[PDB]
């Protein structure tokens, strides 16, 4: 009976469709649950729809009637005045307006436009890294989470000293070394606004954008309360500025420079604080690097001995090893590796066990998987050159 | 009314946590 | 042989009509029994509720160290075995069954995952980055929750008589049984404390900190018998004013433990009639409580007897919704028995008769998974009076199908077409249900619905929902859910009455800083705990009226919740109960289901060294074969022993 089970089931399925709401996402509609369709109606009916402009000037500011110049976008520049319903302080000389059409006056104040490629920045899941899946580097975890966590936790600790934290870090080290894991951990670990930024998101085609887009992002940073910035792989437009003479990386110096203006300029930068990653902190600005906006400097140098074990312990946690380990071994035995080195020295161990189809990992899997990362692609290695720079 | 229930419960209180102290003095004593 | 016959057993059982669950039980157990599975078959004996069984063997069990681990076992799930003085360590295995030391090991656990340092109220708001009595409420609330059963705060321990007179009116019983939750679990010693508060010049206080000595009792076990004297001190000669914190503090304190002393002091301040119906209502409450499952013939006749005598009008009035609900809880799990009961409340009277069958009928096949009887829950659900039986009704679609894991999500998509087609009171029901369905378990399609409709038009609605998230949440804080209830309480800023509810979930979700679960179930996802069904169905059905009950004087209720507080706990002990810190592996659930594969492997590999607070649905098993489990299913409180094997 098993078949006429599923065929019955299907058709219950298939009724259950055709009586509730079936298929309706080819024009993105929704289920039919929420459907409050007596009160879209009185939607319809009672709120007129609000044509977006910007107050530009405020005639006779007095208490006296006064008017303002609104300019609806694209369409026409007007003086108007305000809803009843709307308090003359609710509105400045630069909040969107928000008019409505019909003797353009029934107002909503309107927040700062942001362009929809800035706005999709906010970190809005958390990743899944923690300050625990990250190790051999204590000290640095220590300093990153002081700036960043601890004025954002208990800022009474601060206040009570006096003490004007730091704001600005710059996570900098060789390819592979726990940047942009540390950077996903305070994420992860933080309770605040976290605003991930790529150096190459910054690069826009046309003079000015580049600037602009900065702008926004940090009077959105503004608008929140608390919020951390993370530019990685900042090396894309943070470099040191040279004249050149055919006006070589113009545009990514001046968004630089509005960087840098609006990390500390002729104004109070707000409880915005900035992580900096890199891999070759020697093209950056020193304007850029001066501790007025990069304040806690911290290097995510080669793992040592210890480190080394202890991120052996952590890549093999979950893993399916043997009794005797020797992780201690394996770490003296792949010196000036790193994180990313140790990790695929796991995978590699857990693929060769795979390999001869063994459910156990055994310390000679481990031995040859070093031989395979650390050896055979010693020539593929960052390392060489990133240490360097 | 309210003064004789209050002493009750001292006094009364006073023996249940002695007594719990003297079975936490027997837990100790067998550990 | 053996996996095929146990674990088709098992999952029949939960997949079979009534009548063969009982005997597919008889043969499973006596498998086990056969191959000599002591754990196996205390559990089956427990989830059959055959006491007589139980005994039979746990006397058989000559082990000591198996003998005092099923004592651990069946304390968790919660019974007071009267052993008698000729077993294995007979002191050792009774106190294990009280479940002492419970303190001891709660704080180790948190030493170990330091988590000691006090968390006040402002700091999981976290304000700095997003009133009057509701607010004071919220925040003693929220503050109990997250510092339950640590002994420790720093609003209360610290100067607490600023914080009293912060809260106004019933705040001061709030704050007092707050005080109580955060000394639960054998903070004994702080009889001291709550004593030297309940010597006071004000009602309120004095009473909440009865109430704060009986929950801090509730789950311990005690044989000096800390809670009666208290309770029947206060109680025996002033059944006029309020009553309802003694009366509740002694129900919560005592639940499972069915003692005839307790019950024969509860019956008669329920007979009097010269209390209040709150009054009334609290001590039947208390009854089913102290008596979760029993058929107890006395419970039954006096709640027959004060449904009959209480007045048309009383009856409509509402907090007589606890009277069937005391009754319910007596006759909880028991099955068809109860048709005298339900013959006797539908002669009672009509209109009460809607609310008073279906809630002793839904509290009586609670995980009994019959379909038709849900069939005919929405019968009732579908004809719609033009309310109080239907959210009841509700209640017990989620409480019945709360047994199966199919059944479960399936319940979910019914109540999220109940909430589309449903009317007021439906809709403002199914949001306490479907926490119900899911307690402690944060599920991404529950938290979304919840979130969706807090948001709703119908503020009941929204106060329900709310509190449902919150209660999916429970115990179990999660940065998601943290966050949305951040956002909840922005939107709902300046709403105060649902602030109120927004905070209360911020701090239930935050339980213990995250250490407890509020799940009925335990063990190995079918074990039914009568105590914790009883506590989250009393907070339910009073939040089926949440304005009158919660939002208005009477969140005792909200702390009879602590009924329900089990830890998720993975401590391993030694023969002579030392701790025995062990690599242990953590997980999920993975397996292939040929014939009758085990879901006991487990892949999501988390190396960690006892004690481990693992989370729901996670199965942790040994790290190595060097200690032997005496126990099949590590959870809880366990004793691991050398493998003379070989390490
Ligand atoms: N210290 C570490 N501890 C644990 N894992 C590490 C560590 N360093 C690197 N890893 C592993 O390597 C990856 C993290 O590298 P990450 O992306 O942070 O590098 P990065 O330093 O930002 O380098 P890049 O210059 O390539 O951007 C993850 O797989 C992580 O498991
Ligand atoms: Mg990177």
């Amino acid at each position: 009976q098993i078949k006429q089970v599923e065929d019955d089931i299907q058709q219950l399925l298939k009724k259950i469709n055709e009586l509730t709401g079936i298929k309706e996402s080819d024009t993105g509609l929704a289920p039919p649950a929420l459907w409050d369709l007596a009160a879209d109606k009185q939607t319809l009916q009672s709120e007129q729809p609000l044509q977006v402009a910007r107050c530009t000037k405020i005639i006779n500011a007095d208490s006296e009637d006064p008017k303002y110049i609104i300019n609806v976008k694209q369409f026409a520049k007007f003086v108007v005045d305000l809803s009843d319903q709307v308090a003359p302080t609710d509105i400045e000389e630069g909040m969107r307006v928000g008019v409505d059409r019909n003797k353009y006056q029934i107002h909503i104040p309107l927040p700062p436009k942001i362009d929809p490629t800035v706005t999709m920045m906010q970190v809005e899941e958390k990743p899944d890294v923690t300050y625990s899946d990250v190790g051999g580097c204590k000290e640095q975890i220590e300093k990153l989470r002081e700036v960043v966590e601890t004025p954002l936790l208990h800022p009474e600790r601060f206040v009570n000293l006096g003490i004007e934290p730091p704001k600005g870090v710059l996570l900098f080290g060789p390819p592979g070394t726990g940047k942009t894991l540390c950077a996903r951990a305070v994420a992860n670990r933080t309770d605040a606004c976290f605003i991930r930024v790529i150096g190459s998101e910054l690069v826009q085609k046309y003079v000015g954008e580049g600037a602009r887009m900065v702008r926004e992002l940090f009077e959105m940073a503004r608008t929140k309360k608390a919020c951390l910035i993370f530019f990685d792989e900042i090396d894309a437009i943070g470099g040191a500025r040279f004249d050149d003479g055919a006006g070589g990386d113009n545009e990514v110096q001046r968004t630089m420079l509005e960087l840098i203006n609006q990390l500390d300029g002729f104004d109070p930068r707000g409880n915005i604080k900035v992580l900096m990653a890199t891999n070759r902190p020697d093209t950056l600005d020193p304007a850029l690097m001066r501790p007025g906006r990069l304040d806690r400097k911290i290097e995510f140098s080669l793992p040592d001995l210890e480190g080394r074990t202890h991120i052996f312990k952590i890549h093999a946690r979950s893993m399916s090893v043997e009794r005797d380990i020797r992780f201690e071994l394996l770490a003296r035995l792949c010196p000036n590796s790193t994180g990313a080195e140790i990790r695929s020295v796991c995978t590699e161990a857990g693929m060769f066990a795979i390999r001869a189809r063994r459910k156990i990992a055994t310390e000679k899997d481990f031995l040859e998987a070093v031989n395979k990362v650390i050896k055979s692609y010693a020539k593929f290695s960052a390392t060489p050159r990133y240490m360097t720079y | 009314l309210r003064q004789t229930e209050n002493r009750a419960t001292r006094c009364k209180v006073e023996r249940l946590q002695l007594l719990l102290q003297q079975k936490r003095l027997r837990r100790k004593a067998r550990r | 042989a053996y996996a095929k016959v146990c674990l088709y057993l098992t999952s029949c059982v939960n997949y079979v009509p009534e009548p063969e669950n009982s005997a597919l039980l008889r043969c499973a157990l006596g498998v086990f029994r056969k191959f000599s599975r002591f754990p196996e078959a205390l559990r089956l004996a427990l989830m059959l509720n055959d006491m007589e069984l139980v005994e039979d063997i746990f006397t058989s069990c000559k082990d000591v160290v198996v003998q005092k681990q099923m004592a651990f076992m069946l304390g968790r799930h919660g019974v007071f075995l009267e052993l008698s003085e000729d077993v294995e360590e007979y002191e050792d295995l009774t106190e294990i069954m009280s479940n002492v030391q419970l303190n001891s090991n709660f704080l180790a656990l948190a030493r170990e995952l330091d988590i000691m340092e006090p968390k006040v109220p402002d700091d999981i708001y976290k304000t700095h980055l997003e009133d009057s009595a509701r607010m004071n409420l919220a925040s003693s609330f929220v503050n109990g929750f997250v510092n339950a059963a640590f002994g420790q705060d720093k609003l209360l321990t610290d100067d607490g008589n600023k914080w009293l007179y912060k809260n106004k009116d019933h705040g001061m019983l709030s704050a007092a049984a707050s005080l109580g939750m955060i000394l639960l679990w054998d903070v004994d010693g702080g009889l001291t404390q709550i004593d030297k508060y309940l010597y006071s010049s004000e009602d309120y206080i004095k009473s909440g900190a009865l109430l704060a000595c009986g929950i801090v009792n509730s789950g311990v076990r005690n044989e000096c018998d800390p809670a009666l004297a208290l309770l029947s001190d206060y109680v025996l000669h002033n059944s006029n004013t309020m009553r309802l914190g003694s009366i509740f503090g002694l129900g919560l304190a005592y639940a499972g433990s069915n003692r005839e002393d307790v019950l024969t002091l509860l019956l008669p301040v329920m007979g009097d009639s010269k209390s209040s119906m709150e009054v009334a209502g609290v001590t039947a409450l208390a009854c089913g409580m102290i008596a979760v499952g029993s058929c107890n013939g006395d419970v039954t006749s006096t709640i027959l007897q004060t449904i009959m005598e209480k007045s048309e009008t009383e009856l409509k009035d509402t907090y007589a919704r606890w009277l069937p609900l005391g009754l319910g809880l007596n006759h909880l799990g028991k099955g068809e028995a109860i048709e005298a009961i339900l013959a006797a409340l539908e002669v009672v009277s009509e209109p009460f008769r809607s609310f008073a069958n279906t809630l002793v009928d839904v509290c009586a096949y609670a995980g009994s998974g019959n379909v038709l009887k849900v069939q005919q829950l929405l019968h009732i659900c579908s004809e719609h009076f033009d309310g109080a039986h239907q959210g009841v009704a509700v209640l017990g679609i989620a409480l019945i199908a709360m047994g199966e894991e199919i059944g479960a999500e399936m319940a979910l998509r019914t109540f999220g077409h109940l909430l589309r087609y449903g009317e007021p009171t439906l809709r403002r029901a199914v949001p306490l249900a479907l926490a119900l369905i899911s307690v402690s378990n944060p599920r991404l399609n529950i938290l979304d619905t919840l979130s969706k409709f807090s948001h709703d038009a119908d503020p009941e609605v929204s106060y329900n929902s709310i509190f449902a998230m919150g209660m999916v949440g429970s115990g179990t804080n999660n940065a998601r859910l943290a966050a949305m209830l951040r956002q909840l309480a922005q939107y709902h800023a300046k709403d105060p009455n649902n602030l109120f509810m927004v905070r209360l979930a911020q701090g239930l979700t935050h339980l213990g800083k995250g250490t407890l679960t509020l799940c009925p179930y335990h063990s190995d996802r079918q074990l039914m705990s009568q105590v914790a069904v009883a506590g989250l169905l009393t907070v339910l059905v009073s939040f089926l009226d949440v304005r009158n009950i919660i939002l208005g004087k009477s969140h005792y209720v909200l702390y009879g919740l602590v009924a329900a507080m089990q830890p998720r706990m993975l401590v391993t002990f030694d023969e002579e109960l030392r701790p025995l810190p062990v690599s242990v592996r953590v997980g999920q659930a993975v397996d292939v289901v040929g014939q009758a594969g085990k879901p006991k492997t487990i892949t999501g590999f988390q190396t960690h060294t006892t004690p481990v607070l693992l989370a729901h649905g996670e199965r942790a098993e040994l790290a190595t074969e060097e200690f032997l489990p005496v126990t099949p299913i590590l959870e809880g409180f366990v004793i691991l022993r050398k493998n003379p094997n070989y390490d």
